[PDB]
């Protein structure tokens, strides 16, 4: 065994004496006596004495000394010696049914700790034990085991559910169950929080004997305990998700039950209880079992759904907690809303009618909240309240209490659709008004409402925002100087969004003076690695869109930062990929938004990009990012590459022959996306770079004839597979005019949907100069040229000569009498137009 | 999340 010094201990006394002082300048003293104590091993051996051994000091006293002992555990059981735990294990498991209740929980933290920090395998002798220690005589032993148990259950779950400790739930389960019908409330809660902890986990030792768990839940139904009904409210709701099937014939007498539990005092139980309808709803049999019981859960939630008078202060002056019954009653609802539909209307509209008319404002804000989230679901069913209830909510926007000015922020914006296919006059305009003056409220939540809350409307407006584009602009630009922290963020998604809705229109002088320079200092002042530059950054790729040509003069530092992004990504991507462990894996949605606005500004800047395209490493970044891994990087490289062709090729042209070789490879139909984007990149190369394109053609040819031959192939995909092929006929006819029989189906059939832009112009040219040059393969396909032909409403006249051309020789080769009957097949459109216009 | 949810 081992005895202490008493001298030595004296001390230790002493320093548990100074831990109790009530003046904090004493605390700090001893905290550091302690520290180089705790380094000393050994000495843990005598907090342990202390708190069990030595029963002639005060409790507190003893139970401070075990507690600084699991402290020493939680930092420095990695040096643990084994001769010292093994006397701590020891000495723990002999006094874990103390009979002082103090006593008994330090040293029931300190054998859960001991398994925690130290893993369950160097303690193999515990589990076993405390097994045994379950069907004690004594009552605290059993208490104290139960105690234990259930937060070794809770720590380790998957720990246990392994071959790590050979299996032990295959006994625990099977015993905790035996526990269900125990006299002790405390003890029956244990059991079925131990079992709950391996019901998601579909554990073989609960799932074999399910029947006899759903038997014991029922048992427990009418206990008085709130600890114990919580528990069972957990036990049914974890059961509903795994296993339905063994609950659907015990289902009435289970909603029933929940409904009470709904309803019960304690709002921990209530909780619990509220998961069960989130859960059921969105399971496939809920319409029909649930369908007799909704008259009474509707107004169950929308009770539930007020905010309680603790829940008030703490947000008057985030401050609450992320979930309670309140977000799940809602939440519910919302749910429940989606299931039936319009059949739900006859249990909330006459709730709603008192509630939104109600003269406290805690019962009104309820009422708002339910308008607002049986929204999405009751929408076609509400179409005859919204000429009523929309104006009221407005009103409701200058209301004295703040939580009711932003909830109703919330609520307007959940029947944005519906305003904006109303005259703007009626409904919008003082929507949009009211909102714009919410933005710049005092309180600092109804800020973040009206933000949110607009930002969703201008995607449903876009281009009736234009008339208001001025009032709009003057609102956001001046919340720069309130907007701090969180409700900063939102500010940027309420400009980006307006620049996706107003388009072109944006790009006015005034307009730009405003909104350019706080945006570029903002762009400036932030530093990287930063969660506030990402939102910056896709809003200003939405604003470099929008603006085109009028981002020039604020282009410098977005590209030089964008490049850096992409750069800098690429760098602890090589580090992770040869250092995992020691390197942090880098974040690619950083450096894809950052390619994509670098694709805005290529084509939107055109030919003023050049300069510093030349100054800095994007080609040579490109090129590494086409080769990664993830598509959508090669997304963004490829559409990046694509507009640099146009904007300067003449930076671009260098390093042609080690791109095309990748585009090549990356042809595959797999990833539409890339596919897409990289077909669409060599034709607008193949249109820069001219005869010089024939050593790149036959590594991409074969692939492209491949592609637009195969069914199922999306029409976009399609299209810029037509137009490519035809691009490269066009300046390498020669390698491209053996395939035309083989590709001329699809093609005009493609191409003939497409209005006659400047790609379509491209690819009909490519595709007369392939028919002078292999005038076989059109032949047999004459009927679908004509058709594209015919599609061209107006072509350019040197194109209009080429089908002349094409038509007439084809006349005169077949003869009269042979093209009457080959245009007796031809519709009435088709027809008349081809013999007015080129009058063939 | 980018719009705050009451839910």
């Amino acid at each position: 065994e081992w005895k202490p010094d008493e001298q030595g201990l004296q001390q230790i006394l002493q320093l548990l004496k100074e831990s109790q002082s009530p003046d904090t300048t004493i605390q700090r003293t001893v905290q550091q006596k302690l520290e180089q104590l705790n380094q000393y091993p050994d000495f843990n051996n005598y907090l342990i004495f202390v708190l069990t051994k030595l029963k002639s000091e005060d409790e507190p006293t003893r139970s401070l000394s075990g507690l600084i002992l699991k402290n020493n555990v939680k930092a420095h059981f990695q040096n643990f010696p084994n001769g010292v735990t093994d006397f701590i294990k020891s000495e723990c498991l002999n006094n874990i049914g103390d009979s002082s209740p103090l006593i008994r929980a330090t040293v029931g933290i300190l054998i859960t700790t001991i398994a925690s920090k130290g893993e369950l395998q160097n303690w193999p002798d515990l589990l076993p034990k405390l097994c045994s220690l379950l069907d004690s005589e004594d009552y605290n032993t059993c208490e104290g085991a139960f105690g234990a148990l259930q937060k070794i259950c809770e720590d380790s779950a998957e720990i246990l559910d392994s071959d790590v400790l050979d299996r032990p739930l295959n006994i625990m389960i099977p015993k905790f169950l035996q526990f269900f019908k125990h006299s002790s409330p405390k003890i029956r809660s244990h059991a079925v929080a131990c079992v709950n902890q391996f019901i998601i986990s579909r554990t073989q030792a609960l799932m074999l004997h399910i029947d006899s768990f759903i038997e014991n839940l029922f048992a427990l139904a009418g206990d008085e305990e709130p600890e114990v009904r919580k528990n069972v409210c957990r036990a049914l709701v974890m059961l509903l998700e795994v296993r339905m099937d063994r609950l659907l014939p015990h289902m009435h007498n289970i909603v029933e039950y929940m409904l009470q539990r709904t309803q019960d005092q304690d709002e921990n139980v209530a909780l619990e209880a509220c998961e069960f309808w989130l859960t059921l709803a969105e399971q496939p049999i809920c319409k029909d079992v649930l369908v007799r019981h909704l008259p009474k859960l509707i107004p169950v939630l929308v009770n539930g759904m007020k905010y309680s008078d603790i829940d008030i202060i703490l947000l008057k002056g985030d401050t609450i907690s992320d979930w309670n019954l309140r977000k799940c009653s809602a939440a519910a609802l919302d749910v429940l809303a989606n299931v039936y539909r319009d059949e739900l209307l006859p249990h909330i509209l006459p709730l709603l009618k008192e509630l939104l008319f109600h003269h406290e404002w805690v019962v009104k804000e309820s009422g708002i909240l339910v308008l607002g989230a049986i929204a999405e679901g009751c929408m076609q069913g509400m179409i005859p309240y919204l000429p009523e209830l929309i104006p009221h909510l407005i009103q409701c926007l200058s209301d004295k209490k703040a939580l009711v000015r932003s909830i109703t922020c919330w609520t307007l914006s959940r029947y944005a659709h519906w305003v904006v296919s109303q005259p703007p006059d009626t409904y919008l305009k003082p929507l949009m008004t009211e909102l714009l003056k919410r933005i710049l409220d005092s309180n600092k939540r109804v800020q973040e409402a009206a933000c949110s809350a607009f930002a969703t409307l201008e995607e449903e407006a876009c281009t009736e925002l234009v008339p208001y584009l001025a009032y709009i602009l003057d609102t956001l630009v001046f919340a720069f100087s309130k907007y701090q922290h969180k409700n900063l963020l939102i500010l940027y998604d309420a400009i980006g969004t307006l620049a996706d809705s107003v388009g072109h229109h944006l790009n006015k002088p005034e307009y730009i003076q405003m909104l350019m320079p706080p945006l570029i200092q903002k762009w400036n002042m932030l530093k990287d690695e930063d969660k506030d530059l990402f939102p910056l950054l896709e809003c200003l790729s939405s604003v470099a869109t929008a603006l085109q040509s009028g981002f020039l003069p604020y282009c410098e530092p977005v590209y030089q930062r964008c490049v850096n992004l992409v750069q800098k990504t690429l760098a602890q991507a090589m580090l992770n990929n040869a250092q995992p462990d020691q390197y942090e894996a880098p974040d690619k949605d950083f450096m894809i938004v950052a390619l994509d606005l670098l694709s805005g500004l290529a084509e939107g800047l055109g030919g003023n990009i050049e300069q510093l395209v030349a100054r800095s490493n994007i080609l040579t970044l490109m090129y590494q990012c086409m080769q990664d891994k993830m598509p959508e990087v090669r997304q963004s490289s490829f559409a990046l590459l694509g507009d640099l062709t146009k904007a300067c090729f003449q930076h671009v042209k260098p390093c042609i022959a080690d791109f095309m070789p990748i585009l090549g490879t990356n042809l595959n139909p797999e990833f539409i996306s890339v596919c897409n984007n990289a077909t669409w990149a060599i034709g607008e190369i193949s249109i820069q770079m001219g005869i010089e394109m024939q050593p790149y053609i036959p590594m991409v040819l074969h692939q492209l004839v491949e592609i637009i031959n195969r069914p199922n192939t999306p029409k976009t995909l399609l299209e810029n597979t037509a137009i490519t092929i035809g691009r490269l006929g066009y300046v390498c006819p020669q390698e491209v005019a053996p395939m035309l029989q083989q590709f001329i189906r699809p093609w005009c059939t493609s191409l003939r949907n497409i209005r006659d832009n400047e790609e379509k112009d491209s690819a009909f040219r490519g595709i007369c100069t392939m028919i002078s040059v292999n005038p076989s393969g059109v032949i047999q396909d004459f009927i679908f040229f004509c058709d594209a032909v015919a599609s061209w409403i107006n072509p350019k006249d040197d194109l209009r000569d080429m089908f002349c051309k094409i038509l007439h020789g084809f006349k005169n080769q077949v003869g009269d009498e042979n093209w009457r009957r080959f245009s007796d097949q031809f519709p009435l459109p088709l027809k008349e137009r081809l013999a007015a216009f080129y009058g063939v | 999340m980018l719009r705050l949810n009451p839910y």
